[PDB]
RNA sequence: GGGAAGUCGGCUCCGUAACU
């Protein structure tokens, strides 16, 4: 057969150019002919045989072009080492290129080139021409097609992503991401935006801090024009990737991500519910950073201005039914958890716990009460759920609401107020307990009575 | 004498062995983690200094070599030969209770004999160090050793991908480029509760295998009326202000460039004409502003 | 009206200059004979009719 | 600038960076230390571990 | 290395037998 014999000369060529590559260069070339000739069989076999080839025979370092006995003996090799690895590559991008769809029975020429690129670029990094392995994988990230290949490459490049300690693969790949998507038009899968995620450089000190200062003022201006762009899923993404990588840029440009985000928020009060409740977990998640909340007093990043949006879209929120829909911090879709982890921000800060304004206590749980009336039943538990928390860590500080001993008597309350401090929730008791006993009893005045037992034992 | 060797007379190493280690440790960083390092064939001492200048004070290099080495502080080097039960309970009283985290192996025989021999016997020197590293190895160690490249090369490195998880063959710039020596760097050791006596054998290793449509014509014209250059808005401006009347229009309209043919004549004969018929009229400010509001799109 | 003075800032009338009348409180806008005066004025082809 | 007593008995500066963590870094040559939250490595325990337990 | 100074300094785990 055919077929045999081309596999024997395959063993062969791959047994010799693995057991001492230096004597046959032409070997090398030979190889080239049976990867060039047109039969099927024999081209999937020859691509994975001199796959493994080139990832047993590559060096350690890089070899500079020759340009102008045994060290003529190793030059030689040297030129034929990379001609011939070249020599790969072009024919990887027109194997890349070329359609995907045949008989069932088999990859033919798409799936396992991809494949084995992606092997191959787990390796090459050290060596040169990955931007042209890259510049495939590029190429097969613009098509906009959810495939076994697409996961593979995303998986590939996040392997690269969390190995590559100098960086430099990674700064290639970037930097095609960045041209990937100024050539097209904020189109991405948002795969790519969860590529920023997993870089690891993010989360030799001379060179590696200009690696860092060239990695994070590009990337930063992608989501910086994606942010003029506005893209509404892109948005999730970059606010996630933009909650997390927000300390190391320094102070005033740190500072202007808050400008930023607050001019969105103007722009919203010109899928708007939800862009808030993106941008809301948001600036708390910033707030939220340990050497932030260090840069308390190395920064004024304060909320108050952000409480009071989120104050005057209570009733907003309360009238959307929006709120259900089909370890991430920001890029939840659904907004119950939204409001629910915006609310716990609020009324309960991982630092300063104790430390929240009486006002502010007593109008966010009457609200709350007022978002128990109009709320489907699956956000009524958590709403629930959450404000015995609130109630068991602060206690005395809101019970005179409920106690109309404890009323104050300066003023009727205004229950639509511009301001948090406006409404004062210290004149009206609560009576919307009563409201949800009347809401289903097996599961809502569960919490109800949980709500008033811990009150009680307070 | 190379640059590496004139290096090593700077630096103090006693041999140009060293700078391969160091080069292959700033690739790596497999040293800067380690207590133990087994030290085979460590003539003449390169090794152990270099091991010696990356640890802990407190920690333990063991170089075992055929030739006496001198001593270097902070290592302890004894003279056995690898193969032998008297080496491995030298170094087991040495280790006591504690397990190897790199082991070693800068193994080269007395070249000159012949080609084949010399690899053949580079590359079981390298395999008497792979099962000396087996026992020895605590779990997720290291395992370096050079080795020329060879037939058996290929079942060498066959082995390491058995017995280890990521494994590595590299060149270091700092090693001769005559020399066929190559350099493999293990990592990761699976730590095997049974080890396979062939996997260790050098027999079987190195065994060589064999309706309504009329539409009027409005659409058109309009964008033929719509003001366009700045003078003609300047001229706009002029009417809308009580300045200029019909009268007046039409006599600034009878310009020297009036009663002319533009009909008949060729493309490129009116082309000319109409670059070089161009008359200058003074523009304002407010019709500069209204122009560039109506050039201003979404 | 709002609607319609958002409907002429997209897309602004054939008569439009950006002028506010001396007459009348309403922007000045051309009429259509004024317009093709302006046309013949600055084309030149036809300045005087018949 | 805050006063505090020190082992030495004599008045130290609060606030006083001696050196010795420096010279530990380098006395085994260990690289930067965990922040909060990253894994232990399992070489940095074995490393500086407990002895047998009669001390 | 020594003397001085300051201290509060020196004077549970493996195997075996019944029970869960």
């Amino acid at each position: 057969e055919q077929i045999r014999q081309a596999q024997e000369e395959l063993a062969k060529i791959a047994t010799q150019l693995n057991e001492n590559p230096e004597e046959y260069p032409g070997h090398f070339k030979a190889l080239a002919r049976i990867g060039e000739t047109p039969i099927l069989a024999i081209q999937k076999l020859c691509i994975v045989t001199q796959m493994a080839v080139y990832k047993d025979v590559i060096p350690g370092y890089r070899i500079r072009p020759l340009g102008e006995k045994e060290v003529k003996r190793l030059r030689t090799y040297e030129q034929a080492l990379v001609a011939g690895y070249h020599g790969y590559l072009k024919t990887l991008a027109t194997y890349a290129a070329s359609s995907i769809p045949e008989d069932r029975k088999g990859e033919p020429i798409s799936s396992i080139a991809f494949t084995c690129a992606c092997e191959l670029v787990n390796a090459v990094p050290h060596f040169n021409f990955r931007g042209d392995l890259l510049r495939i994988l590029v190429k097969k990230l613009s098509t906009r097609k959810i495939d076994r290949d697409f996961v593979k490459c995303r998986e590939a490049l996040e392997k690269l992503f969390q190995d590559d300690e100098e960086g430099n693969a990674s700064q290639e790949a970037v930097s095609l991401l960045s041209k990937m998507m100024k050539a097209r038009e904020y189109r991405v899968d948002e795969s790519v935006l969860n590529l920023f995620l997993h870089l690891r450089l993010l989360s030799s000190h001379e060179e590696r801090e200009r690696i860092q200062s060239e990695i994070l003022k590009m990337v930063f201006a992608t989501y910086f024009r994606i942010l003029k762009a506005r893209v509404p899923h892109l948005m999730g993404a970059v606010l996630e990737g933009l909650a997390k990588y927000a300390h190391l840029i320094n102070q005033d440009f740190f500072g202007d991500l808050l400008e930023a985000l607050k001019d969105l928020i103007r722009d919203t009060d010109r899928d708007t519910s939800r862009e808030s409740l993106l941008c809301t977990v948001t600036a708390f998640a910033l707030l939220e950073g340990q050497d932030a909340h260090n840069a308390r007093s190395d920064l004024h990043l304060d909320l108050s201005f952000f409480i009071t949006n989120l104050y005057r879209s209570l009733l907003s929120l309360s009238l959307n039914p929006d709120l259900e829909l089909g370890n991430n911090k920001i890029n939840l879709q659904t907004t119950t958890v939204l409001l629910l982890r915006c609310l716990t921000s609020v009324l309960l800060p991982p630092w300063n716990i104790r430390s929240v304004p009486p006002i502010r206590l007593a109008a966010f749980c009457k609200q709350l009460m007022t978002l128990a009336l109009q709320v489907p039943e699956k956000s009524s538990q958590a709403i629930l759920g959450l404000l015995q928390d609130v109630v068991h860590t602060h206690g005395r500080k809101v019970a005179a609401l409920w106690n109309t001993e404890e009323r104050k008597g300066d003023g009727t309350y205004k229950p639509l107020s511009e301001t948090v401090e406006g409404s004062n929730p210290f004149t009206t008791t609560i009576w919307e307990g009563e409201l949800l006993r009347k809401h289903y009893c097996p599961k809502v005045r569960e919490g109800l009575k949980a709500m008033e037992k811990e009150l009680r034992s307070i | 004498l190379d640059k590496w060797y004139k290096l090593a007379k700077e630096k103090g190493y006693r041999a140009r062995a060293a700078f391969k280690l160091i080069q292959l440790n700033k690739k790596y960083g497999f040293l800067e983690k380690a207590k133990v390092v087994l030290d085979l064939c460590a003539a003449p001492g390169s090794w152990c200094q270099v091991c010696a200048e990356t640890m802990p004070k407190d920690s333990l290099i063991i170089g075992v070599d055929l030739a006496p080495i001198k001593p270097i502080p902070k290592v302890i080097t004894f003279q056995s030969d690898i193969t032998t039960e008297k080496c491995r309970a030298t170094i087991r009283s040495h280790l006591k209770t504690w397990k190897a985290d790199v082991v070693l192996h800068d193994g080269a025989p007395n070249v000159g004999t012949a080609w084949v021999q010399d690899s053949y016997n580079q590359a079981e020197l390298a395999l008497h160090s792979l099962k000396l590293a087996t026992e020895f190895l605590i779990e997720g160690g290291t395992f370096v050793t050079k080795v020329f490249r060879s037939k058996d090369y290929n079942k060498l490195l066959w082995v390491c991908n058995q017995l280890f998880t990521k494994v590595e063959a590299t060149k270091p710039p700092s090693s001769r480029n005559v020399s066929a020596e190559i350099f493999v760097v293990c990592r990761g050791f699976k730590a095997p509760k049974r080890i396979d006596p062939r996997l260790l054998d050098p027999r079987s290793i190195f065994e060589d295998l064999a309706w309504e449509e009329k539409e009027k014509k409005s659409k058109d014209g309009r964008p033929n009326i719509d003001i366009i250059t700045a003078e003609a808005m300047t001229l706009a401006h002029q009417l809308a202000t009580g300045e200029k009347t019909k009268a007046d229009l039409i006599d600034e309209g009878y310009n020297k460039y009036a009663f002319k043919q533009k009909e008949g004549l060729p493309d490129w004969f009116l082309e000319d004409e109409a670059k070089h018929d161009k008359p200058i009229k003074p523009i304002t400010k407010e019709a500069a502003q209204a122009i560039k509001e109506k050039l201003r799109a979404l | 009206d709002a609607l319609q003075n958002l409907l002429d800032s997209i897309e602004v009338p054939e008569g439009w200059t950006g002028l506010t009348d001396p007459n009348t409180g309403k922007p000045l806008n051309l009429s259509r004979d004024e317009l093709e005066l302006i046309r013949k004025v600055q084309q030149g082809l036809i300045p005087d009719d018949v | 600038v805050k006063m505090i007593r020190g082992e030495s008995g004599v008045k130290i500066a609060a606030s006083f960076k001696s050196g010795r963590f420096e010279k530990w870094r380098q006395q085994h040559r260990l690289g930067r230390l965990p922040q909060v939250g990253e894994m232990e490595k399992a070489n940095l325990v074995r490393n500086f571990s407990l002895p047998s337990g009669p001390r």
